[PDB]
DNA sequence: TAATAGATTAGAGCCGTTTA
RNA sequence: AAACGGCUCUAAUCUAUUAG
């Protein structure tokens, strides 16, 4: 009594009953499609009740707009409802409706009570509705199948509607200098001088100074800059800079708000040799990592940023971008140095990317945001913020906690 | 907080109008959108690269599995999946026995000659480069 | 370097859909790094080897594996020898196919540095574009959805829009990779999932064309995946309706069987058929089909 | 369109049934019912089906305690609900309460 | 000239289907109309 | 008179077997001479034809 | 012509194969 | 070069400015 039987349009229905029927097979269900399975000579008419009353489990009729008006379908549905009524079996008949062209109140007598499996417009997870009625009603390898089985039901995974909040990369910049000072250096500045040796951040601008810090603090290394007028000195608000309202034949927008960036980025280089942190020179930027037994036990937080790897060191370092085009951000990039023993960095680029290669196989989200979010913390000066010098009155203020972002769509985590 | 919105994956024609997200479901469920009968491979490459090339098409003919299927669909073989004959006993194989552009003249001569010369017809010529 | 993008090059005059295989690739389990384990280690993703060797053969034998569910999808990639650009376009033809040919006969821009098309070089190659479309779908595009990986500047965009007919509204796509948004996941120890798409403005978002997945159950990206910043810098368009046509485009990559992958596909097989372009020697007529490139 | 269909058991409900169809010819409305107007040697089940949604304003349902329970009854009244959906005519489904056995929460719950 | 535009004809569309279209041919009939 | 020839020869450079088939020969039943029989009688060879 | 920055862009290599 | 990603390195250009 264990085998199924799909009865369909011939003529018109051929490709899904194959399908259906090989893919039931692979399921190990034993089928009896018509036109796979009739053996050529035999009585078919004589066959076919064989197989219905003698040895079939549940009955398959599509409902295609062909089928539910075809005679042999009809004959084959009609001896099924013989042997539904013999074996007192709920929905011994599961019909399977693959056309869309039909609706369900076009749907013959004989099957027009039962409820018929949908597989109008995908017929994956229509095999997927009907395998979960045969396991349902019990319808009669042990590795090679089941991969098969999960794979009708992952094929349409989605997304669950559930809120899910994400740490960004972005940190915001909470507050800044309300001033940005550009010093009328003519002369005292040194024209062959430096402007990144200065202790302060600063840029020489069109034979000026600009800065955010007072213009008596370029003194210990700028003597000379000493008794400046602070009339000659031009001041522009941060804020209008930021909002973008200020706009000048003096100084254009854009070039102000890169001053700007060039500022921050200035004085994150700055803060950081103060920060107890070594610089490792990457190719566009500074990356900041902490030695080897500088944290108890090498972590922060409870999170760990230096260990050990194929007896060598890795160093979880971090390098700083500021940009202010959505707001004024600072975007960090999370990056692994490696050293001899934790102390000596790697000369060799080829063997550091190779081991920073091999330590990112295995480390991930949680493991990334977490470094990432222990090294700001442990860069902050107070609990909620890490001050960089941009001036001996003015701090630039750079929040500990990332731009936290929300969603309504995710998923199951994996176990 | 920033609303991140969502953009739901679509979904990509398979065989009988079918559609699914993955290619390596869709395919193995369904199958290609047209039909090819064959294909008819030529191998430019050495006797050890023919060699090899038979092997592993002999490989692919049957089905593979991943180490981790759930994340990677399994490889169910090449005639379950595109219903077309990509046997290893029908190879069209051309030996070979500015280093750069002599090396490329080499397999480009071989397979010029082959597809204007000789009468077996090939639909792609699988170049198996030596190491 | 120069060996697979200089054959095809030569192979391109005379059609011959070719396939490059290592010897390395087939048998992996030969070769070794002669103290330990097989230099390609390809035992768990042998399975998908042969996946994506088997589609290729099939998309090279004139097979169509995957199609894509009145807009001309025009991707142009600039690539470095004087600058050319080379374009892949794709739409969908009245028999509901995705028409997915090239847009080749790379324009050169003289200039080193200038990613941009000069007026001459970008009306050539918009014209050519809507000759295509006219010529296959016998009706000029609703819309050509041109993308680059560079921003267009003001006089490219006014030879495009002054080349294009009437009733064509021409938008402009940015697409650019490396964008320092390492978004993370607080609660669980799984990436932020494929699909999510952050309006950081009406005209500039952040698509993450990768990520996690619930259908793998596993993540596209090793890591933390890397969004993939959309700017609409030029042309008028909704921010939604472009993510969905670029999530749209990152299907169509035949050159593998992957779910998808990070960027657009046609701005990748635009760079694949620019690059076995400039390999070698000019070529008049480029044969402007992928089969022969990837 | 115009015709009567009247739906009842068929072994035990026949009296009734005939009576009332043989009262609705007399004052000359049109009948179809299973034990007057189906033809022997034809599809049964084909031919109900065609009548019910090709030629028929009303649609009848004996509701004796065996009745309610029938197979054919249930299929008849399924489609009639089908039916009644699609031409929106208003009281197309009227049942007949004939026995004094069954109670109002006896019937099933479609044609309470 | 005729017979060179009539050639050229079924000619440019066999070299643009060999190199544009994805479909491939294994042989061309040039079904000549009469 | 030189359609076939011409044709042949402009498909050498790139590589494409090509087969001319006339209408009058795949369909011959329809073109008529007009007061009779078919122009070209392949009633007697249709086999030896598709051969 | 050289330098100092930020923003874009392009090129190549190099490693891992996506936590069950 | 089956392939896609993460990273690493390099170079160039466009602005503005300073020294030639
Ligand atoms: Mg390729």
């Amino acid at each position: 009594r264990n085998k199924i039987f799909i009865s369909h349009a011939t003529p018109e229905d051929d490709d899904f009953t194959r399908w259906l029927s090989l893919k039931l097979i692979g399921l190990g269900y034993e089928v009896w499609c018509d036109i796979l399975f009739l053996d050529k000579g035999v009585d078919f008419w004589s066959t076919i009740e064989k197989e219905i009353r003698e040895n079939t489990c549940k009955f398959l009729i599509v409902s295609s707009t062909a089928g539910n008006k075809r005679e042999g379908v009809l004959k084959e549905l009609a001896v099924a409802t013989k042997v539904k009524k013999h074996l007192q079996d709920d929905m011994f008949i599961i019909p399977l409706a693959i056309d869309e062209n039909l609706s369900y109140d076009d749907i013959n007598i004989e099957i027009v009570r039962l409820n018929a499996i949908d597989f109008k417009k995908s017929w994956a997870k229509g095999l997927q509705d009907l395998l979960d009625a045969f396991e349902k009603q019990n319808v009669p390898d042990h590795s090679k199948s089941n991969l098969l089985y999960q794979q009708i039901f992952l094929h349409d995974k989605q997304a669950i509607e559930k809120e899910e909040t994400y740490d960004s990369n972005w940190f915001p910049i909470i507050s800044f200098p309300n001033e940005l000072r550009f010093h009328r250096y003519d002369w005292r500045l040194p024209k062959q001088f430096d402007v990144r040796t200065l202790a302060f951040p600063a840029i020489r601008y069109k034979e000026y100074l600009c800065t955010f810090a007072w213009e008596y603090d370029f003194i210990h290394q700028l003597p000379k800059t000493e008794t400046y007028n602070g009339q000659e000195s031009i001041r522009i608000s941060t804020s209008d800079i930021l909002s973008g309202r200020y706009d000048t034949d003096f100084i254009r927008n854009y070039e102000c708000q890169r001053l700007i960036v060039q500022l921050i980025n200035k004085a994150f280089e700055l803060r950081m040799k103060d920060k107890n942190v070594r610089e490792y020179q990457m190719s566009k930027t500074f990356a900041y990592w902490i030695e080897k037994g500088k944290l108890e036990k090498d972590k922060f937080e409870k999170i760990k940023l230096v260990g050990k790897q194929k007896n060598k060191y890795w160093h979880f370092g971090i390098s700083a971008a500021g940009k202010l085009y959505p707001s004024p951000v600072l975007m960090v990039s999370s990056h692994i140095i490696f050293t001899m023993d934790g102390i000596n960095l790697i000369k060799s680029k080829s063997i550091q990317h190779s081991s920073r290669r091999k330590q990112g196989k295995n480390w991930w989200n949680d493991k990334w945001r977490e470094k990432l979010l222990a090294f700001i913390r442990f860069l902050s000066d107070d609990q909620n913020a890490i001050y960089l010098n941009v001036g001996s009155e003015e701090k630039i203020l750079i929040s500990n906690k990332p731009l936290k972002f929300f969603g309504k769509m995710s998923y199951v985590t994996p176990s | 907080m920033k609303e991140l919105i969502y953009i739901e994956e679509p979904s990509i024609l398979f065989a009988h109008g079918q559609k699914c997200t993955d290619p390596r479901d869709g395919l193995a469920l369904f199958g290609p959108l047209n039909q090819i009968y064959g294909i008819k491979s030529g191998v430019v490459g050495t006797q050890k690269g023919l060699q090899i090339f038979k092997s592993y098409l002999d490989k692919i003919q049957k089905p593979i599995y991943n180490h981790n299927n759930i994340t990677r669909p399994m490889f169910p073989g090449f005639e379950a999946v595109f219903g077309c004959k990509w046997e290893s006993q029908n190879i069209v194989f051309k030996e070979i026995t500015k280093r750069t552009y002599d090396l490329v003249t080499l397999f480009n001569d071989k397979i010029i000659t082959a597809n204007k010369n000789d009468e077996e017809r090939v639909d792609v010529w699988f170049v198996i480069v030596p190491e | 370097a120069q060996f697979h993008d200089q054959l095809k090059a030569r192979l391109l005059e005379h059609t011959i859909p070719t396939q490059i295989l290592r010897e390395s690739t087939l048998a992996w389990r030969d070769f070794k790094n002669t103290f330990g384990a097989p230099i390609r280690d390809f035992s768990k993703i042998e399975g998908h080897l042969a996946w994506t060797i088997s589609t290729a053969a099939y998309y090279k034998a004139g097979g169509k594996p995957w199609k894509l569910g009145g807009v001309c999808y025009l991707g142009l990639v600039y690539k470095k020898i004087q600058n050319a650009c080379c374009a892949a376009q794709m739409f969908l033809d009245n028999g509901d196919g995705t028409v997915f040919k090239g847009e080749v006969g790379p324009w050169y821009n003289p200039e080193k540095g200038e990613y941009h098309l000069k007026p001459k070089e970008a009306k050539a190659l918009l014209t050519q574009a809507l000759e295509s479309y006219k010529e296959q779908n016998k009706s000029y595009p609703k819309e050509v959805f041109i993308h680059a990986r560079t921003r267009f500047n003001d006089e490219e965009w006014n030879a495009f829009n002054e080349v294009t007919p009437k009733n064509t509204n021409l938008v402009g796509v940015t697409i650019t990779k490396s964008k320092p948004l390492k978004l993370y996941k607080t609660e669980g120890a799984f990436p932020i999932m494929r699909g999510n798409a952050y309006i950081v403005d009406e005209k500039k978002a952040f698509l993450w064309t990768l990520g996690f997945v619930p259908k793998l159950q596993s993540t596209l990206s090793m890591e933390v995946p890397n969004p993939i910043f959309i700017e609409i810098n030029k042309g008028e368009a909704e921010i939604q309706q472009v993510l969905k046509d670029i999530l749209a485009l990152t299907k169509l990559n035949y050159n593998a069987c992957i779910y998808a992958d990070g960027e657009p596909v046609t701005l990748r097989f635009a760079n694949k058929i620019g690059e076995i372009l400039t390999a070698s020697t000019e070529i008049k007529t480029p044969p402007l089909a992928f089969k022969y490139y990837i």
